[PDB]
């Protein structure tokens, strides 16, 4: 069948979005507020060097191997009144993981070798600023298998379980340290997932590990 | 607005 251009925007003011809306309207490009499997283009606010902030749409964009391109793609296409090529405007990095890590490009090219493949991940709440099912969708897009309960982890030397938590979300008790007594798997911060996705390369769990009381 | 959070 025909999968058609379909955009979402991120990090744009309500104003800048209007320009995109006009752009989408002129060229009859589908524009939506919510990102989906169908979405092909994620238009990010960036600087002159195509570096951008890390938003939910940014992560999901890369994870889905979609076109993650700069807002300049839209404005420049307007200034030339033509549909410019995405390749020229693909974001090269973000503020956090490097300004040219080429995460988006690698994500487009590694859809047969997903980073989280062969892993089972449980997103152990609570979290903030990012719905748990969105985080779960993010890993799922990256080949990881999602697990709801710590007791739902699949056993076997061939399956690797990972528990992901956000320490800042917990309150005044090192509860997150007590998880290890519930099941044996590595407990890592949400940053591990976010860094891995942004670069679209599976980071070593070392720097993200959380001390589990015996 | 209620602009999207950043990580």
């Amino acid at each position: 069948v025909n999968k058609r251009m379909s955009m979402v925007v991120s990090g744009l003011t309500p104003e800048e979005f209007m320009l995109v809306y006009k752009f989408a309207r002129k060229h009859h490009i589908t524009l939506t507020n919510l990102i989906t499997e169908e979405t092909t283009h994620v238009v990010m606010k960036t600087d002159a060097e195509f570096v951008c902030e890390r938003t939910l749409k940014y992560f999901l964009g890369i994870a889905g191997g979609k076109w993650v391109v700069s807002y300049f793609w839209v404005t420049q296409s307007i200034k030339e009144r033509k549909m410019l090529n995405e390749h020229d405007f693909e974001v090269r990095g973000d503020v956090v993981n490097g300004r040219n890590h080429q995460g988006p490009k690698r994500a487009r090219e590694s859809q047969d070798r997903k980073i989280f493949r062969g892993l089972e991940i449980c997103c152990y709440g609570p979290f903030t600023n990012m719905p748990t099912d969105q985080l779960e969708w993010m890993v799922q897009l990256c080949g990881a298998s999602v697990v709801k309960e710590l007791s739902s982890f699949t056993l076997g030397t061939g399956v690797h379980p990972i528990v992901v938590v956000q320490p800042d979300a917990w309150t005044e008790d090192n509860g997150f340290h007590a998880i290890g007594q519930m099941c044996e798997a590595p407990v890592v911060t949400r940053e591990w997932v976010l860094d891995s996705v942004a670069l679209y390369q599976c980071q070593e769990l070392d720097t993200y590990l959380i001390p589990q009381i015996p | 607005y209620s602009r999207s959070p950043t990580f």
